[PDB]
RNA sequence: GAGCCUUGAAGCCUAGGGCGCGGGCCCGGGUGGAGCCGCCGCAGGUGCAGAUCUUGGUGGUAGUAGCAAAUAUUCAAACGAGAACUUUGAAGGCCGAAGUGGAGAAGGGUUCCAUGUGAACAGCAGUUGAACAUGGGUCAGUCGGUCCUGAGAGAUGGGCG
RNA sequence: AGGCUAAAUACCGGCACGAGACCGAUAGUCAACAAGUACCGUAAGGGAAAGUUGAAAAGAACUUUGAAGAGAGAGUUCAA
RNA sequence: CGCGACCUCAGAUCAGACGUGGCGACCCGCUGAAUUUAAGCAUAUUAGUCAGCGGAGGAAAAGAAACUAACCAGGAUUCCCUCAGUAACGGCGAGUGAACAGGGAAGAGCCCAGCGCCGAAUCCCCGCCCCGCGGGGCGCGGGACAUGUGGCGUACGGAAG
RNA sequence: CGACUCUUAGCGGUGGAUCACUCGGCUCGUGCGUCGAUGAAGAACGCAGCUAGCUGCGAGAAUUAAUGUGAAUUGCAGGACACAUUGAUCAUCGACACUUCGAACGCACUUGCGGCCCCGGGUUCCUCCCGGGGCUACGCCUGUCUGAGCGUCGCUU
């Protein structure tokens, strides 16, 4: 995902389940050169990361 | 440098914004004589200097 | 696009280099060379 | 009096200017004294001033401010003067007892010196040289 | 001649508050006068253009007798456009020629609640 | 002009250096560096002894002279043969002293 | 520098006299701003005159000019009490009291 | 060894960006500013240069508040809304 | 649909609330189309749908601002967005009734000595 | 001046016709596309060869000097309109571990990588590149900053101004 | 040796505003244009060049050489 | 030894309020040169100006005589024409340089300390009602200032009884 | 004879002078005379469907609301075309809102380190635990509270 500058791995963490009703294993991020922020979020084992790509649309 | 604080990095974030030529569709409007951007920067002949 | 891009190097400055170089400076060199024109 | 502030007596000037040590600075003491209180205490507005004492080096003076916004003073319609926003720091324009004492303003042939206003207004009516359409 | 100190009679400044003036006082600039029957009819000198109207040209090279409806109005050229005035290109493609509505006789307007409005407050004016 | 061409800062460079020894801007990069600074000879200087806006404009004349003027332009309005050597067309009018009612 | 049988000029320009130039070109907006203060205090006031307080006679102080005489300031306490009217009953009348002068 | 040889030891910036006026004279190593006067109070500006003036004065940037004030004493700053 | 702010004033916050959420799951997926490729006619609707969301916020705070003043009425020591702004001399003037305030000196030098209307030709 | 002009003014050119002793002018011809002049008065930032004048442009010199520090290339094939340089193979060489290698600090700021173009830029050329255009790439409790004090710098208390 | 106070008066900043025996893109502010922009210097600071198609883009369809630039026909308009 | 009263004092993220920073064309307070002039240069002049610093408003500053004058006397301040390139200053050189009379524009005067008289008759803060809006001002009870001096009457033109 | 060179002239190219135009300057004058702790001037960053500048705006980001206006903006799609609902665009702007630095204010600036109070979830609670909000700069004034003094003094042991 891309996230604003502002909130950290604690706030993704948790706006992450809070739209999309998935747990969270982790969260890395890094700056994106351009000037937003690249966060990458680990899902829970049991979940699906293409059931959920399907269910957002990408 | 290969590691820098934070504001060279917003810095540099909004120069490679800027870096970049004209779209087409600005170049056909009314009025407009702007043709290219004269504010174009190369990374060999002009440094910014932080 | 190839007709926008043939079009960019009319357009493309041509004057970055009409930084005209030539201030060239001081001088300090030609009477540099001491002849000493009758010590 | 005021020692002038070059480095190692070096005027850098004519032979009218290498005084250093002989200068008495125009102002007085008191408006010294006065500058000092109100700019340390700049909320408030400075009145006037008095002498309580000296003995070597320091000598000694008694300032009284007056509040601008207490209600005491915004009420009682013989002081709203200074409540009026033109009086901020009277005493760096020079409008005291002991500022106009220094300025040197009264009436009469002791003071042509300065006609109206100041001694710059003065020279600014006397040095202005005027030019009318017809001449 | 000017009377009030308050006009400009300056070139300089007509022309920059003209090429200048926003869309709210460009549909005051472009306007059109009325058909002699149709101004004999409301009493009515002139109107600002809109997209609905029946529309002949006075003047041009395309000139008399061909009543046609204005579709667009480009408020940002001063320039209206006509249905029946055309112009093929080179590749077979028609476009529309600009025509600057002074030289444009209005035949039928488009009825609406604002323009019985405008026109009454028109007539009461003319008084 | 009333504001300076002086905006520009200048020195000369002297004799060495060959071209010349009007002022010249200093800088670099810019390609007015080296060019003519203040002076008339040069592109964007200012001009010979610049105009001032106290320059005597308005003249007096005698209040004599005034009514005098008057006069002698009334007098010339009398006469035929002047006013129409100045180019108003009095061919075919009445009396040269035009006097109507004061219905007008 | 000088010439032939001409008078010594000594001009007082030495001092940088182009800064400090103030120059009549507001003149005439200066007597129009003049004519509507007056104009305008003639309407601001009511049935009272213009040039309201009336003056007195006095007498220059000149072997120069004191032949003639001068609409002074004011009418000097003591020629107001033998008017018989109290001091700021004048100043609200339209006499002025100007309590310097002395007889 | 004294001009192009010895332009090759420049390594060390000693002027950074500045927080106040972004305009690149943080000098760090008296840790004080050159254009603005960052670590004093009041801005720094001198009238023996009036192109400084002309570049730092009010009027380049926005005013984007400064703006609404011309607007509102432009009717004399009003409380109420309109009515309908 | 058309979200207009005359519609709105008559509307609970807890359903404004709602109506904002589902505005923004509108623009998520929305910019999810912004991002990915065949969004040819979705993105007129990103606009719509943000200047739809401002409207609603904006209905809010006017509503929480004078609910505010409506409790704050009458008294004193409102808080400081709510006394008012002008400027700050205006702020710093003295008052109206500090302005007309007079001393009983005054007062009575006014009472003895009044301003007349006169006139003097004859 | 009931001045002149879209039936063509200003400006420009002219082996054309003339005038004046000249300053200069008038007409003809051609370009040119929208304003111009005569006279009487009036007011000027009012007439160029130069000032190692200023700015802008172009010559002769001249297709000349010059593309020479560090040994060096050759054959075949491929893609291509086009190959002394691109890529692959083969061969012969150099750097020879204090390197023309493998990685970093300061500095640079996207040059990193892929795809496409070869108009300008690479001082010859180029299918190539660090050129241009499109689109991607930098993930840390345990690597470092953050924390500590050093040489020092700096605030309140105080003093001076 | 304590204090207040309108007027007439100065104003090249600002806010709008009106005019001119002023300059007409090497002139006039440095800035008629993406001007305190590009750019130079570590920095104080220095600081440009650059207006004009046509009435209307009607901006050359299509053919035909050439790898393309470029060209020859054709076409637009009063004029290419 | 404890407690109480003050007097000097500190503290607080005490309740409420205020000052800082900017623009600086004009104004106000200080500080403050030098080029140049004098054909040299030291006083003079450039000038109490450029620069520096601190302040302020729509204007500021000034201001109701410890005045001008010397005769038939004027009468706060400000600004203009005159005074005047004068009286005067000056290696009595270069140079510098006022003011009151006069005529205009605008017109405006006032308060307090002191002195004494009135039983502190005065002000601030808190709390309740009072009232009507676009929004805050008089009155009633208790906490303070204040007798080392609130307020009324009072100003050199006399004032009080 | 050709080539070369020279001079004219026609044509063509390089070049951008003259002329003509001007949403620009300069000067003069009138009218007004307004910044900031309720966070100014300035700076940084960000914002459009296609978007780099300029311009305009601030997580409501090419503008929100409201009033007037009355059918468009425009380079191209789309989208609301609704108007016998509320009505496009543009101007006015008085209600909202106003990221970070900046006098900058919790202490410094490296986006670092905090401290209380309160509210939602945590181990259903303090013991250096997540999210959110508020408060936490200096100086000074009026009053409150706390208390120092072999300073002066009383009553008391
Ligand atoms: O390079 C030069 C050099 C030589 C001549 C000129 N000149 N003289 N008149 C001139 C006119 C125009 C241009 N140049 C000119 C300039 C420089 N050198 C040098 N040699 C001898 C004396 C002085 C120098 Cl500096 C170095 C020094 C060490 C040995 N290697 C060479
Ligand atoms: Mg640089
Ligand atoms: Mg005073
Ligand atoms: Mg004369
Ligand atoms: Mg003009
Ligand atoms: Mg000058
Ligand atoms: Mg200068
Ligand atoms: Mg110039
Ligand atoms: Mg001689
Ligand atoms: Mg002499
Ligand atoms: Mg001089
Ligand atoms: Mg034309
Ligand atoms: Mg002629
Ligand atoms: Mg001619
Ligand atoms: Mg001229
Ligand atoms: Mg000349
Ligand atoms: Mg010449
Ligand atoms: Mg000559
Ligand atoms: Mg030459
Ligand atoms: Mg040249
Ligand atoms: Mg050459
Ligand atoms: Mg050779
Ligand atoms: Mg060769
Ligand atoms: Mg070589
Ligand atoms: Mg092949
Ligand atoms: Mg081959
Ligand atoms: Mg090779
Ligand atoms: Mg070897
Ligand atoms: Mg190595
Ligand atoms: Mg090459
Ligand atoms: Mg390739
Ligand atoms: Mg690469
Ligand atoms: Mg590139
Ligand atoms: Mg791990
Ligand atoms: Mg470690
Ligand atoms: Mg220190
Ligand atoms: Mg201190
Ligand atoms: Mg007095
Ligand atoms: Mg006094
Ligand atoms: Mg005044
Ligand atoms: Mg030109
Ligand atoms: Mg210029
Ligand atoms: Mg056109
Ligand atoms: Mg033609
Ligand atoms: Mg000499
Ligand atoms: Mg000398
Ligand atoms: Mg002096
Ligand atoms: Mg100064
Ligand atoms: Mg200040
Ligand atoms: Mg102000
Ligand atoms: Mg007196
Ligand atoms: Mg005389
Ligand atoms: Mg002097
Ligand atoms: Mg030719
Ligand atoms: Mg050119
Ligand atoms: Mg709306
Ligand atoms: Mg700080
Ligand atoms: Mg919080
Ligand atoms: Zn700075």
């Amino acid at each position: 995902f891309i996230v604003d500058v502002k909130a950290n791995k604690h706030q993704i963490k948790q706006a992450v389940k809070k739209l999309y009703d998935i747990d969270v294993a982790k969260v890395n991020t890094l700056i994106r050169p351009d000037g937003e922020k690249k966060a990458y979020v680990r899902l829970a084992p049991d979940y699906d990361a293409l059931d959920v790509a399907n269910k957002i649309g990408i | 440098s290969s590691h820098k604080t934070f504001r060279i990095k917003r810095f540099l974030a909004k120069k490679q914004k800027q870096n970049r030529p004209i779209p087409q569709w600005i170049r056909m409007k009314t009025g407009n004589k702007i043709r290219y951007n004269s504010k174009r920067r190369h990374w060999r002949r002009t440094k910014l200097g932080l | 696009g190839v007709c926008r891009k043939a079009a960019q190097p009319e357009e493309a400055g041509l004057q970055i280099p009409a930084i005209l170089g030539i201030l060239g400076g001081i001088l300090a060199l030609l009477i540099l060379i001491l002849l000493l024109l009758l010590f | 009096g005021r020692k002038r502030p070059v480095p190692k007596g070096a005027t850098y000037g004519k032979p009218v200017h290498h005084g250093v040590n002989q200068l008495k600075f125009a102002r007085s003491l008191q408006s010294v004294a006065e500058e000092r209180a109100g700019r340390h205490c700049g909320a408030l507005r400075v009145l006037n001033s008095y002498w309580v004492g000296e003995d070597s080096t320091y000598k000694f003076f008694e300032v009284i401010l007056i509040d601008p916004f207490h209600k005491a003073i915004r009420r009682n319609p013989d002081t709203q003067w200074i409540t009026k926003p033109v009086h901020k720091h009277r005493e760096m324009r020079g409008l005291t007892s002991a500022g106009r004492k220094s300025r040197g303003l009264g009436k009469g042939h002791k003071f042509h010196h300065t006609i109206g206003g100041s001694r710059r207004a003065a020279w600014r009516r006397r040095n202005t040289l005027q030019l009318h359409r017809y001449r | 001649m000017k009377f009030n100190p308050f006009v400009t009679s300056d070139r300089s400044k007509n022309r920059k508050r003209h090429f200048n003036a926003p869309s709210h006082i460009r549909r005051k600039i472009m306007s059109s006068p009325l058909s002699k029957e149709l101004r004999q009819k409301y009493n009515v000198r002139s109107m600002p253009i809109r997209k609905d109207d029946e529309v002949q040209v006075v003047r041009g090279h395309y000139k008399g007798q061909q009543i046609g409806k204005v579709v667009q109005v480009y408020r940002k050229k001063y320039v209206i456009y006509i249905e029946r005035v055309q112009r093929e290109k080179a590749n077979g493609t028609t476009v529309h020629v600009g025509i600057h509505p002074s030289k444009v006789v209005i035949t039928r307007l488009k009825l609406d609640k604002d323009r019985k409005k405008i026109l009454e407050r028109k007539a009461k004016s003319r008084q | 002009s009333e504001l300076a061409g002086h905006q520009t800062s200048a020195e000369s460079w002297g004799t060495g250096r060959a071209v010349a020894r009007i002022p010249r801007v200093r800088g670099g990069g810019t390609h007015r560096s080296g060019q003519g600074a203040f002076g008339n000879m040069c592109r964007g200087g200012r001009m010979f002894a610049p105009t001032k806006t106290w320059r005597r404009w308005h003249r007096r004349v005698n209040t004599t002279q005034k009514r005098y003027a008057i006069c002698s332009a009334l007098a010339a309005s009398a006469l035929p043969a002047l006013v129409m050597s100045k180019g108003h067309r009095i061919e075919e009018v009445p009396e040269l002293p035009l006097v109507v009612e004061d219905k007008v | 520098a000088p010439s032939r049988n001409g008078m010594v000029l000594k001009p007082h320009f030495h001092k940088d006299w182009q800064r400090r130039v103030a120059t009549w070109f507001n003149q005439p907006a200066r007597k129009i701003r003049r004519r509507k203060a007056r104009q305008a205090k003639a309407r601001r006031i009511a049935p009272r005159p213009a040039s309201g307080p009336i003056r007195p006679i006095v007498r220059c102080p000149t072997v120069r000019y004191h032949t003639k005489v001068r609409a002074g300031r004011g009418f000097s306490l003591e020629e107001l009490r033998v008017a018989g009217i109290h001091k700021k009953v004048a100043r609200t009348i339209g006499i002025s009291v100007d309590p310097r002068r002395r007889n | 060894t004294k001009g192009t040889s010895s332009f090759g030891k420049r390594r060390n910036k000693t002027h950074t960006l500045c927080r106040r006026c972004g305009s690149k004279a943080y000098h760090l190593q008296k840790s004080t500013c050159g254009k603005c006067g960052y670590p004093a109070k009041r801005k720094r500006k001198y009238n023996w240069s009036a192109k400084a003036k002309r570049r730092n004065t009010t009027g380049t940037g926005r005013m984007r508040h400064l703006k609404i004030v011309y607007r509102r004493f432009r009717h004399g700053f009003r409380e109420g809304t309109t009515p309908k | 649909a058309k979200i207009k702010a005359r519609d709105l004033r008559g509307k609970k916050k807890e359903e404004l609330l709602k109506q904002l959420d589902d505005l923004k799951v509108e623009l998520s997926q929305l910019r999810v189309a912004k991002v990915t490729g065949g969004a040819a006619s979705k993105l007129s609707k990103i606009r719509v749908v943000r200047k739809s969301i401002a409207r609603v916020l904006t209905v809010i705070n006017q509503t929480q601002k004078e609910n505010l003043r409506k409790f704050y009425k009458g008294k004193k020591y409102k808080p400081l967005d709510l006394r008012p702004k002008k400027t700050r001399a205006m702020r710093r003037r003295l008052n109206k009734h500090e302005e007309n305030l007079k001393t009983k000196k005054q007062q009575r030098k006014e009472r003895l000595y009044p301003l007349r209307k006169y006139a003097v030709k004859a």
